[PDB]
RNA sequence: UUUGCUCCACACAAUAUAGAUGGAUACGAAUAAGGCGUCCUUGUGGCGUCGCUGAACCAUAGCAGGCUAGCAACGGUGCACUUGGCGGAAAGGCCUUGGGUGCUUGCUGGCGAAUUGCAAUGUCAUUUUGCGUGGGGAUAAAUCAUUUGUAUACGACUUAGA
RNA sequence: AACUGGCUUGUG
RNA sequence: AGAACUGGCGAUGCGGGAUGAACCGAACGUAGAGUUAAGGUGCCGGAAUACACGCUCAUCAGACACCACAAAAGGUGUUAGUUCAUCUAGACAGCCGGACGGUGGCCAUGGAAGUCGGAAUCCGCUAAGGAGUGUGUAACAACUCACCGGCCGAAUGAACUA
RNA sequence: GGCCAGCAUCAGUUUUGGUGGCAGGAUAAAUCCAUAGGAAUGUAGCUUGCCUCGGUAAGUAUUAUAGCCUGUG
């Protein structure tokens, strides 16, 4: 047909450790809930 | 690794005025000792206030199978954590022996249940030995009288790149 | 071990094929395909056109001639797949692939040699049954390459001529089979057979 | 003429009683029987009589052969050793074309250089006489 | 759960005949024959005797012996093609407009000519394919039969036949005119 | 098969399931029976209706009729000889093939078999049976008798009806206004033929109760003689 | 052609080798199937047999391959001819006729080898070119200048010119 | 002078 | 966001991560040989198209580093489980019969009869049959379940997790 | 008496094969021998049906005209 764009499955680093960063303020967040 | 079944008892340490504790007894699965023993006392931190050391290992004893050719039908009753809370399952198995059913097991929970050595609990092996019992069906259908069933689509497998023959499978 | 390799690329499949050929080109057989209409890939002809298409769209767009070649053609998708398995750029790809020759039916000379298989790339053993492929030739005739139904009459043509050798190939063999068992029950026949032949 | 003509599909068949050669292992070309089937991948075999001890295996190191014989499951090995004998198998396998052809390989694998121009000018003799069978008749 | 062995029963009477090499088929019994490829299928047959054939698969998963059970009722409907034949019967009506419908014959084509649907000019034909027949119903208006061996032709025939007078842009509820099939039976009648 | 199974259709109605408590209560209640009444009449009834089954119980109330499942009225019964309520019933366990269904009496045995040869109903076809007339629907209007009766005081059938006839009837029926007419005459089925299902069931949509309706029994027990009774009388 | 071009012979030279150093040894279709042989009623036929690796088939001794003697056979093989076919997908080869010419390890004899000195790639194949040697063969076009103008930025393009 | 961290999208 | 501790980078190269400030490994003189770490072994690319159990077949899968953001769920794709239910004293599918009387229950209306619609929820025989799911005609009628029962004989089904 | 190499025997380092003798475990467990008991995906034998007249069906039958499982030694 005219087959479109798809999105990559290309790394593109920044999100990694975007991904490193948000992923050890999910951790952090979880320890200040889990108190209760 | 490959498997072997161990004979377990912890004794925990003479305190006075209680000398000598009931001999606490498991049978656990490993390729080898130390990890035998590792799980030991994790069970038994687990069912009991221990630690290790406030314990001690009496014995350790590969168990072999009495007669292992006779062909078993197995069934486990076993717990795991998965990322849930935990959680029981059953089992079964056509298979030799206790080990490799075990073997078998711990193969086919980590493909259909992404489920690791680590977290699996087994509670139990038992075995049948009458037929008829067996709540599952893919065992069950090899019990019948009778029985052949072919290997369809039998491959080759060469050491060489080329074959100059247009080859076949047979049937 | 033979200086001259000639592939039948019936059955077979592309990536398998493409990596065993590119390694024995860099290791020096000078190897030669055929057939290559018939070859086959794995998936359904959809999802394989999906892709092609998609490598059809790839175009420079600030002029659209020096870019991307999207070669219709079998033989050229099939040095496609192994430039992509190559070295290219350099000398060392470029002497393994001056030892290739890909063509489509079967020219000669070669038809008059001997054509070969490879077992580890064949579609029959390798692939799981209730699990479809598809032939290059209807690809590749569905995204324009106009020449289709000539190999097929060529090739027609090629196997009733082949057809008359085999039927008198096959009679000299009755022949000489026949000529053999009945020398067969001499001594040295004992003996060739005390000795393992 | 009027009947329905399809063809059996000669299959090889596992089952209780078939014999099987074996191709890698320790045995590693060497027969035996099976008793017992485990599922579709893995039986359980056991033959005494070329050594070879019982066990379980999986069938992709395994071929199976033609021959059969009647057997019970469950069996122990002096039974099928009994069976075995009284079936007469080892005579039929070694006759049997393949077995034959193992038997090429290994001897020509097995052989001497000069067993080698041996076999060659026998060879040129046998093929002087045929070559002049051909070219009259 | 991956059933190891399935299999199915077909039941050969005792007038016809068939012939199965690999995966093709024919069928012939006293209307006539039929053939058929099932190249794509992977699956084994087997006669017992001569009343009964078996069909199976080993090692299955559940699409594979679906379609077990589907190429049995498949060869089944040959076998009823033959024996009886199957016949589809068919109206065509009209509230203003007569149809008149015809069959020609263009270098062999026999195709089926339909005119004044809806008081259009338009002529639109439709193939027949081979292996069967039409009749335009005698002493019974406005019905037309068809019948044949294969049922996969005679009802692609009928259905493509009701798919041309697909009336479009229109209010289906009021235009109740059209062409369509009145049953579908055997040719016999007895049996 | 875990999915791509059928959806069984879900809905709030207002009935429930019986299971196993009614299954043994009727068994313990025919065991109760058993010693309690003298004459006992097994009863093939195939064709039943609810009213004439109503019919007969409030006829005779000193009788009592059962009917309910064959296999629990066989166990209840006793279908060996060695097991049973009382002897001599194995046998008769037997030969209740049919639709049955069976009466515990106190009552001759004289004025019950003449009964069910006097007591005749009309009903319909019910195939695999013969019906005892002929029927050829007239190339007319179509009415609810199917030329019964005069065609002053018939009314024609409803046109929603017709796309019945036309699929499951088999027969060309053609819609001129609000009635509904035939093209040719439509002969539905001879004497002396087994009837068809879809003409048992044209005969119904007329509504022509043609057959005769009579019940046949095959035996008799009397628990005082403790003695079995073969009778074939319809 | 101070005999220039070309077909073929042998002498030497260079000239290199994406890399010979016994043989690229021919059916097709299928693989939940087939092949080979045989028989018949010739077909999706029957009957037997086979695969389960080319780990094969062919070829294969002689000084890197000699000089010779025979025996058995009239078979095999090489060389150059010569008859007649076949093949167009890039045929550039495959058959086949005839004889001539050798060799024949099918088998038995006789002579020689040495000393390259305990091994040193121990050289033996093919691509390309030139000079020479001696038998043949055949005798051009293009361009620039000029001119045109259907084309023309100058080139180019298209026309004519003994 | 233009995605912190997949940003933004139709539903208080 | 703020503090406190600690480790890395800063002065510092190397292997791998396709490439790289933050990752993983790692004690730098020049050389040889050996063995390995982290990462990997179809080809590029040195290394097993290794062995073996399973699951997966995407009309742009995945090869992710991971808990993490769209996110709680939809889905008649698929495999394995859990808890419940049914049964040769006949499970489920189906085909066949019944599926009633008082009753057309009350207002309500032109018409409302189990189904335009408000509210009621009875007993009778009952194997079973509702003051009555759904098509329905202006009403009625007819048909269907839900419910039983006849033929068949075999295991099946609801919900939930993963 | 310089350059390149080769063979043998030796040493340090090290890789890869063959092969023998020992110890342990439940002094392996198993197989295998005997013995006792048990049961079936019921072997012989018995009963009924078909009959293609021997293969099913359902019963019988615990080794017999196959064998298996378990316990002990």
């Amino acid at each position: 047909m005219r087959v479109r764009k798809r999105q990559s499955r290309r790394t593109s680093t920044k999100l990694k450790e975007g991904i490193k960063k948000k992923a050890s303020a999910h951790r952090k967040k979880e320890k200040k809930m889990a108190k209760k | 690794a490959h498997f072997k079944e161990y004979q377990v008892i912890g004794r925990r340490l003479p305190t006075e005025s209680v000398p000598e504790p009931k001999l606490f007894r498991m049978r656990i699965f490993a390729s080898n000792e130390v990890i035998a023993k590792s799980r030991y006392w994790y069970f038994l931190q687990k069912l009991h206030k221990v630690k290790k050391a406030s314990g001690e290992i009496v014995s350790i004893n590969q168990i072999n199978e009495a007669h292992p050719t006779k062909v078993k039908n197995f069934g486990v009753w076993v717990r795991y954590d998965s990322r849930s809370g935990t959680h029981n399952m059953y089992k079964e198995i056509r298979d030799v022996s206790r080990v490799a059913a075990v073997e078998t097991l711990y193969q086919d929970m980590a493909a259909r249940h992404r489920a690791r050595f680590r977290s699996i609990h087994i509670l139990k092996v038992a075995e049948i030995e009458k037929t008829a019992d067996v709540k599952r069906q893919y065992v069950k259908q090899f019990l019948t009288k009778d029985l052949k069933f072919p290997l369809p689509h039998r491959v080759q497998k060469s050491t060489k790149t080329f074959s100059y023959k247009r080859p076949s499978t047979f049937y | 071990v033979e200086p001259v390799v000639v592939i039948d690329g019936k059955g077979h499949l592309v990536g398998r094929l493409a990596s065993v050929v590119a390694k024995q080109l860099l290791n020096g057989q000078k190897i030669v395909v055929v057939r290559a209409e018939e070859l086959n890939i794995s998936g359904e002809f959809f999802r394989n056109k999906l892709k092609y298409h998609d490598f059809l769209r790839k175009a420079t767009a600030f002029n659209k001639t020096r870019g991307p070649f999207h070669f219709r053609a079998p033989s050229r998708i099939f040095y496609k797949a192994l430039r992509g398995m190559v070295s290219h750029k350099t000398a060392r790809g470029k002497a393994a692939l001056e030892r290739l020759k890909v063509f489509e039916g079967i020219p000669p000379p070669y038809d008059k040699k001997k054509r070969v298989v490879v077992p580890q790339a064949l579609r029959v053993l390798r692939l799981k049954p209730g699990r479809k492929y598809t032939t290059l030739g209807k690809l590749s005739t569905s995204v324009g390459w106009k020449y289709e139904d000539v190999v097929a009459k060529l090739e027609a043509k090629r196997k009733v001529s082949s057809a008359e050798y085999y039927a008198k190939k096959r009679a000299f063999t009755k022949k000489v089979a026949s000529a053999n068992a009945t020398a067969a029950e001499s001594d040295v026949a004992k003996q060739l057979a005390a000795l393992g032949y | 003429s009027t009947d329905s003509i399809v063809k059996a599909s000669n299959w090889r068949l596992v089952e209780v009683g078939r014999v099987v050669l074996i191709k890698k292992g320790q045995s590693a070309g060497k027969l035996a029987a099976i008793v017992e089937i485990i599922d579709q991948k893995k039986v359980l075999i056991d033959g005494p009589k070329a050594g070879v001890p019982r066990q379980a295996i999986n069938l992709g190191q395994v071929v199976l052969t033609p021959l059969t014989f009647a057997l019970p499951r469950g069996a122990r090995t002096a039974t099928v050793s009994k069976k075995w004998a009284a079936a007469a198998v080892c005579e039929k396998w070694a006759a049997s074309s393949w077995a034959k052809k193992i038997a090429q390989r290994e001897r020509r694998a097995a052989l001497t250089d000069f067993e080698r121009f041996q076999v060659m000018v026998l060879r040129k003799q046998k093929r002087y006489t045929v070559k002049k069978a051909l070219a009259k008749a | 759960m991956k059933y190891i062995q399935t299999e199915q029963q077909i039941e050969v009477p005792e007038g016809v005949t068939v012939s199965i090499k690999s995966r093709i088929v024919k069928v012939v019994g006293p209307r006539g024959t039929l053939t058929k490829n099932l190249k794509h299928i992977d699956v084994t047959f087997t006669k017992v005797n001569n009343q009964l054939i078996k069909v199976a698969v080993h090692n299955g998963g559940r699409k594979h012996v679906a379609a077990l059970r589907t190429v049995k009722s498949l060869v089944d409907n040959m076998i009823t093609g033959v024996t009886k034949g199957y016949k589809y019967k068919m109206r065509y009506v009209y509230a203003h407009f007569p149809i008149n419908v015809n069959i020609v014959e263009k270098d062999g084509a026999k195709f089926i000519e339909v005119r004044n649907f809806l008081g259009d000019k338009k002529i639109r034909n439709v193939p027949v394919r081979d292996g069967v027949t039409i009749e335009f119903s005698t002493n019974v208006k406005d019905e037309i039969v068809l019948s044949g061996n294969s049922v996969e032709d005679v009802s692609q025939n009928a259905a493509d036949l009701q798919q041309i007078c697909r009336v479009r842009n229109k209010d289906i509820r009021k235009f109740l005119d059209g062409i369509y099939v009145s049953h579908k039976g055997f040719i016999t009648e007895d049996l | 098969m875990p999915r791509s199974k059928r959806s069984k259709l879900v809905t709030l109605a207002q009935t429930d399931k019986k299971g196993r408590e009614n299954k043994e209560r009727i068994f313990d209640e025919v065991r109760e029976a058993l010693d309690t009444y003298r004459y006992v009449w097994v009863l093939h009834l195939d064709d039943v209706r609810t009213p004439v089954l109503q019919e007969i119980r409030t006829s005779w109330a000193g009788s009592k009729l059962i009917m309910g499942k064959r296999k629990v009225l066989q166990k209840a019964l006793g279908e060996k000889r060695e097991e049973e309520y009382k002897e001599n019933l194995y046998q008769l366990s037997k030969l209740c093939s049919g639709v049955t269904g069976l009466l515990f009496t106190d009552e001759d045995v004289n004025t019950v078999k003449e009964y069910f040869k006097s007591y005749v109903r009309s009903d319909y076809s019910r195939p695999n049976t013969k019906a005892p007339l002929t029927f050829t629907i007239p190339e007319g209007i179509v009415y609810s008798r199917g030329g019964q009766i005069p065609a002053e005081e018939d009314v024609p059938m409803i046109h929603s009806l017709e796309p019945t006839m036309r699929n499951k009837f088999e027969i060309p029926t053609k819609i001129k206004a609000g009635k509904i007419t035939i093209d040719s005459p439509y002969l539905v089925c001879t004497e002396g033929e087994k009837l068809d299902v879809r003409q048992a069931l044209i005969l119904k949509q007329f509504g022509i109760a043609a057959s005769e309706f009579k019940v046949k029994v095959s035996a008799y027990y009397d628990n005082d003689s403790s003695t079995v009774e073969s009778t074939n009388i319809n």
